[PDB]
């Protein structure tokens, strides 16, 4: 039986007997629940630190994968040679422990990364502080807490206390968390602001309708959270940032589902609030919480609007971006068929269409996907029978990698289909997608985000990404390797084109090459190729492509990727050879060790180890030593280290700080560069 | 202000 609604409750039992008690037992002997405080105040440090201190709602709002304070009162001080007791978060008619709808929070000596526990923090008189820490991948909602005491007659549990209800959202502050955000002023622009700027018009006279998302307003998370069971969405997949925006998707327009808004397009609008009156999202929002029906009317910058503060409230980074000459494929075959016959022409093209962009890693998808994923709440094709589109991840659509779910072939067509006037008069092979932009951070002006999407026109990668577009929807094989690459060199990146044909063939292909970060989210494109080769017949022909050092070093970050696209074109047929493979740079290691004691004021020694892990000479080998309050720094030149040969250095030192300190080393020689180590070390 | 633009 479904457990689809966030409002719907069990009744836990109080006093949670097992098998025959006898008459007379003393429950006086276990400790029972006097009081539970939360720190739940708006000033206090639980709402501050876990960035929900803007909610108008009284209740403990918290960020899951992030500790929280708590303090339970007992009728005599905890005793743990005696005593036994958990906390308890519980959500739905049905919970089950396996489905993560109960969630028991064992009391713990340490918490433990990444896992549900509590640990005790402070105990005075009869009350005990604990930090709570949740899991990064919780389900995200609205809990009942309880306090269980185990018993030997079984489980004694507070009573229903709505007022320690408690609503664990998203955090993009948290490095584990699918929605992670590493930029502070990114998290406070897609997450914390709620004013925000929608661009419409057209290219050349653009204008902004200001909108007011309000996600903190009072009733807007609980209208989110209703909006989902509305939905029927199982609680199981709500900590799922992609299930709750295809949902979101689907939901905030009302075909289907009776979602949150009703389109129209008539110039009329009868019994209903016109598209361009609406300001923001909250009126809306709250209307359809108090009538539990669809609000009309809404268009394509309403959606938006709408579905931007649904993501940004449950704390799904978020932001509206516009399109301008924006495509509406009909038939799905990617291009706009115009034939003007009015009556054999569907397909179309809006002066602008908005939909929105939502931040999430995306583990469904190879690595080099994640980061922006386009999600529209705007009905207009069905997409595995329900009007809703995305997530699309918008790296995908630009490589033409539209096999990806979900619905990124419509995205595409969106932004960059060609239009084919029919026998084919003409190709307009510029026109859709001219300019797509959001609003910039930390002002109202307008940023020019149209390369996220494509190559610029006019670029053989633009049409080549197109054409891997329409092929996803010769006798030639074409696969690429990366030959032994290792962190700080140069490095080859092959690819073997094999033609078992009798036909000479020439080629035209691009080559992308990009740094990813270790959850799969793309940073940058670091090097863009094109090129032209000819394939004689019954033959193999590698195409070898230096990358050197320069071109990725000043971009990488730590277990960051490389993810590189290649696509080539066979001319003489037109067909489509498409591969995306990503690798792991072999990191070379520097070894620091310590001997003798770690006194502030005597002498230790510090052991720097480096392998040449090359089959070449190393040339003009510099090693530094780094450590700030351990020693001051220090440099060894090593003029040559012979293959897979070993080096040595120590260095003597005196700390001038005590506690907890680190050391770092560094290498570089004329060829590996900027290779690095590190060790941490307590000064006593 | 969303209008589609005739071809
Ligand atoms: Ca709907
Ligand atoms: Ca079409
Ligand atoms: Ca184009
Ligand atoms: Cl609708």
């Amino acid at each position: 039986p479904p457990n689809n609604s966030n409002a719907a409750e069990d009744d836990l039992p109080t006093v949670e007997l097992q098998g025959v008690v006898p008459r007379g037992v003393n429950l006086q002997e276990f400790l029972n629940v006097t009081s539970v405080h939360l720190f739940k105040e708006r000033w206090d440090t639980n709402k501050v630190d876990h960035h929900t201190d803007k909610y108008e709602n009284n209740k403990l709002i918290v960020r899951r994968g992030q500790s929280f304070y708590v303090q339970i009162d007992f009728s005599r001080p905890y005793d743990p040679r005696r005593d036994l007791f958990r906390v308890e978060y519980v959500i739905g008619r049905y919970p089950q422990e396996n489905k993560g709808t109960y969630i028991p929070v064992p009391i713990v000596s340490e918490l433990q990364s990444g896992k549900w526990g509590a640990k005790i923090v402070m105990r005075e008189d009869r009350s005990v502080r604990l930090s709570i820490q949740s899991s990064p991948k919780c389900i995200v909602g609205k809990f009942r807490m309880y306090v269980a005491v185990w018993t030997p007659y079984g489980v004694l549990r507070t009573s229903r206390n709505p007022e320690t209800d408690t609503y664990i959202l998203f955090n993009p502050w948290c490095e584990d968390d699918a929605v992670y955000l590493d930029n502070e002023k990114e998290r406070e622009e897609y997450v914390l602001n709620d004013i925000g700027v929608i661009f419409y018009g057209e290219v050349n006279d653009i204008k902004t309708r200001s909108w007011s998302y309000g996600q903190f307003e009072d009733g807007i998370l609980d209208t989110c959270l209703y909006v989902m069971d509305r939905a029927q969405m199982d609680l199981s997949g709500r900590g799922n940032p992609i299930k709750v925006s295809r949902v979101g998707s689907a939901m905030v327009n009302a075909k289907d589902d009776e979602g949150v808004l009703v389109g129209s397009w008539d110039n009329i609008y009868a019994y209903g609030v016109p598209p361009s009156a609406w300001t923001g999202s909250v009126d809306i929002l709250l209307e359809y919480r108090s009538s539990e029906n669809p609000v009309r009317y809404g268009q394509c910058w309403v959606f938006a609007g709408v579905f931007n503060t649904f993501l940004r409230c449950l704390g799904i980074p978020a932001r509206i971006v516009t399109n301008y000459f924006s495509a509406h494929d009909n038939d799905a075959n990617l291009q706009m068929d115009i034939f003007v016959n009015s009556k054999l022409t569907k397909d179309s093209v809006w002066n602008y269409h908005c939909w929105n962009e939502a931040w999430m890693t995306r583990p469904d998808l190879p690595v080099g996907f994640g980061g922006w994923q386009a999600v529209d709440s705007t009905p207009q094709e069905n997409s595995d029978g329900m009007y809703r589109c995305g997530p699309a991840s918008v790296q995908a659509i630009k490589h033409g990698h539209v096999c990806f779910q979900f619905d990124a072939p419509f995205v595409f067509a969106e932004v960059n289909s060609d239009l084919i006037y029919i026998v084919v008069e003409n190709v307009d092979a510029t026109h859709i997608g001219k300019l797509i932009v959001t609003k910039q951070i930390g002002g109202d002006g307008m940023m020019d985000i149209t390369d996220t999407y494509k190559f610029q026109e006019g670029q053989e990668e633009e049409r080549l990404a197109l054409e891997t577009a329409l092929m996803y929807g010769s006798n030639v094989d074409m696969d690429f390797e990366v030959e032994n690459a290792v962190l700080g060199k140069d490095f080859k990146l092959s690819i073997t084109f094999r033609n078992n044909s009798h036909n000479r063939y020439t080629i035209t292909a691009y080559l992308s090459a990009n740094i990813t970060f270790y959850t799969g989210v793309p940073k940058a494109e670091f090097k863009k190729e094109t090129f032209d080769v000819t394939l004689e017949p019954l033959s193999f022909k590698k195409e070898a492509v230096l990358i050197q050092a320069g071109e990725y070093m000043g971009q990488l970050l730590e277990q960051a990727s490389l993810h590189f696209f290649v696509t080539a074109r066979i001319n003489e047929t037109r067909d489509v050879l498409a591969k995306q493979k990503s690798t792991v740079l072999t990191i070379p290691e520097i070894i620091i060790k310590v001997r003798g004691t770690q006194v502030v004021g005597s002498d230790m020694t510090v052991i720097v180890e480096f392998t040449n892990p090359l089959k070449e000479t190393l040339r003009n080998v510099w090693v530094h030593l780094d450590g700030p309050g351990v020693t001051r720094p220090m440099k060894k030149m090593f003029r040559e280290i012979r293959p897979n040969s070993t080096v040595q250095w120590e260095e003597v030192c005196r700390p001038w700080v005590s506690g907890h300190r680190k050391l770092i080393a560094s290498m570089s020689s004329d060829s590996l560069r900027h290779v690095y180590g590190e060790l941490d070390v307590q000064i006593q | 202000x969303x209008l589609i633009l005739p071809w």
